[PDB]
DNA sequence: GAGGTCGTGAGTGAT
DNA sequence: CCATCACTCACGACCT
């Protein structure tokens, strides 16, 4: 009865021993394949050895002297520089001019390393976000946060929000950035709201190129009236999908032949209509 | 009658890790209340990162340009805390700016466990196993959104981060690191007010480095005339059930909008209804591509127990 | 004879 | 002021 919880709540009792006891071990057993001076023998020595050269590895490693530690300022940073998605750029404290520049721009933003090197930062920075900029690694100190934009790579803005301390001058400073078919968009009577890029392809055109016209312009005279009828059924079709079939103009002058499903989206409190979306399928 | 060799191999065993605590790097304070366990898993922890570091050299990080000093006050300028892991689960290490943002001192919750998954809430665990289960798109980011067990909820944490090569070796072989900055979402944002026309009263000033807008350019705008016609279908039904239900209704949402300049930056928008009447408040924060790819993953797998 | 494991009492607190 | 709870800590007996 309560003797029978008695054993049942010891065995709760010896399955949290066995758990421990199991964890203990597993510890152990990663802690061996871990060190390469037991992550070798297949014939894993005893716990004991492991624990031993366990304590050979950690003080060899902790010889350093004259939180304390549990982490290099050169650990910190290093990982900060490879994880950030941001850079370093060391720059002077009197005038400005680029000091040291990092390979960590190079893929972040496309940008080239030693650009800034050779050069000053006031050239390929915004002048309205220089004003107090000059007037921060001023001297006459504060740990540093002014927010300043950056320039981005111009070969094949944002802001970089830089906190640190300034040094000999030359300032130092670093931290994460503080950032075949169709589709396009039309309004209710038929001009380019929007264009997807694939026109380059389906069409022979740049997007600007059409963003600001109506389709019916390049419409083919025997399907121009049909083709305007066509999408004012289709906007009091409430959305529901439909398709028209037209003879796109192209800067190429080649008339050729293609289909145009399209349908309305509407705001469902709204219930305005908000704009329309053609699928545009080039034949 | 093992009871003296036993007893000699049992107080052996506390003996080195003994000698591991006090030689443990950490601070002289927290140690001594401390647990065996606990000390077991913490070495583990430091010989770890310690190996993995040691198995490479100061290149590109040159040293002198900072202070250790200055570094902790880096660390201490963090709007959230950082975290190394490998992908088998097994962790690195954690700063310890992370009480800061989640109360228990990060020893109080190394010690418990020694894995991601004992840092988590259960129920994203899989999908964290999701995201981590693609071992790929080497040193290009990943982001994926899960909880950490708070110190009694647990608050949602926002963690974006780049794998990076293992080092040669037969534990690492099939296990590289992962190094990832974390922070609490719920409060490089630019916060939407919305009402019930998805339209535009007032934005964060931020906007303007986002998309290049200025606030009063966006005044009484559809915010919807900034959609890409693709990830549409998905706005259009979160703004359904935002709308359906009368209460504090939460939503999510991978949209991709479009600029002054022109050209494209993905973004990630929450949102909660303050009142059956109230505005709508919203909380938005700009991604990269792939930094969309893994949400609309774990967006879809969350749709899909459904 | 070594290495390791499944088991329990006595003391110890946070809930 | 105990009262059930986990969690940590030793210990003689017990596989192989």
């Amino acid at each position: 009865s309560s003797a029978d919880k008695e054993r049942l709540a010891r065995e709760n009792h010896s399955e949290i021993e066995r758990r421990r006891r199991n964890k203990m071990t597993a510890y152990i057993t990663e802690l061996s394949d871990m060190v390469p001076t037991c992550s070798a023998l297949a014939r894993k020595p005893d716990k004991l050895t492991i624990l031993r050269m366990a304590v050979s590895h950690m003080k060899s490693l902790r010889g350093t002297g004259n939180k304390p530690s549990f982490l290099t300022d050169q650990e910190l940073k290093h990982l900060i520089l490879e994880a950030a998605d941001g850079f370093l750029f060391i720059v002077s404290c009197e005038t400005g001019r680029v000091v040291y520049v990092s390979d960590s721009v190079t893929p972040v933003l496309n940008q080239p390393q030693s650009e800034w090197f050779g050069s000053t930062l006031y050239d390929q920075v915004h002048p309205d976000d220089v004003d107090k900029l000059r007037e921060q690694l001023s001297t006459s100190g504060s740990r540093r946060s002014f927010i300043c934009r950056m320039r981005c790579g111009t070969s094949s803005f944002v802001v970089v929000h830089c906190t640190g301390y300034i040094k000999a001058f030359c300032l130092v400073a670093i931290g994460r950035l503080q950032v075949t078919e169709f589709i396009s968009r039309h309004n209710i009577e038929g001009i380019f709201t929007f264009v997807d890029h694939r026109c380059v392809a389906t069409v022979g055109y740049q997007p600007q190129e059409l963003l600001g016209k109506n389709i019916v312009e390049f419409c083919h005279p025997e399907d121009q009236q049909l083709l305007r009828d066509s999408f004012q059924q289709v906007v009091k079709l409430k959305g529901q999908v439909l398709s028209v079939m037209f003879r796109f103009r192209s800067k190429t002058r080649e008339w050729l032949w293609m289909r145009t499903s399209s349908f309305t989206f509407q705001n469902p409190y709204s219930d305005e209509i908000e704009y329309i979306i053609c699928t545009n399928t080039n034949v | 009658s093992t009871k003296g060799a036993s007893k000699a191999r049992r107080d052996q065993i506390n003996a080195e890790i003994r000698n591991l605590k006090e030689l443990l790097p950490l601070a002289e304070a927290d140690k001594v209340r401390l647990s065996y366990l606990h000390i077991m898993s913490l070495a583990c922890i430091y010989t770890r990162k310690g190996v993995f570091f040691a198995g490479g050299t100061p290149l590109a990080g040159p040293t002198g340009l900072l202070s250790a000093q200055e570094l902790e006050d880096i660390v201490a300028a963090l709007p959230g805390f950082l975290l190394v892991f490998t992908a088998e689960g097994k962790l690195l290490y954690l700063s310890e700016s992370v009480s800061e943002h989640l109360g228990h001192s990060m020893v109080d919750l190394v010690a418990q466990g020694d894995s991601i998954y004992d840092i988590i809430d259960p129920a994203d665990h899989l999908t964290v196993r999701q995201q981590l289960t693609m071992p790929s798109a080497l040193d290009a980011d990943r982001l994926f959104r899960c909880r950490f067990n708070t110190s009694k909820g647990n608050k949602l944490v926002l963690i974006r981060g780049r794998f990076h090569a293992h080092p040669p070796g037969a534990y690492w072989a099939g296990n590289p690191v992962f190094t990832a900055f974390c922070a609490p979402l719920e409060p490089a944002m630019f916060q939407s007010r919305h009402a019930k026309d998805l339209a535009l009263l007032d934005v964060s000033e931020s906007v303007l480095i986002y998309l290049g807008f200025e606030r009063s350019e966006l005044l009484c705008k559809s915010w919807y005339g900034l959609l890409h016609p693709e990830d549409l279908a998905q706005a259009s039904s979160q703004h359904y059930r935002l709308l359906a239900e009368s209460g504090d209704i939460q939503a999510e949402m991978v949209v991709r909008l479009q600029a002054k300049h022109g050209g494209w930056t993905w973004i990630y928008c929450m949102l909660y209804s303050e009142g059956p009447e109230g505005p709508i408040t919203a909380n938005n924060y700009p991604i990269s591509d792939t930094e969309a790819w893994s949400l609309r993953q774990q967006l879809n797998s969350e749709d899909t127990q459904a």
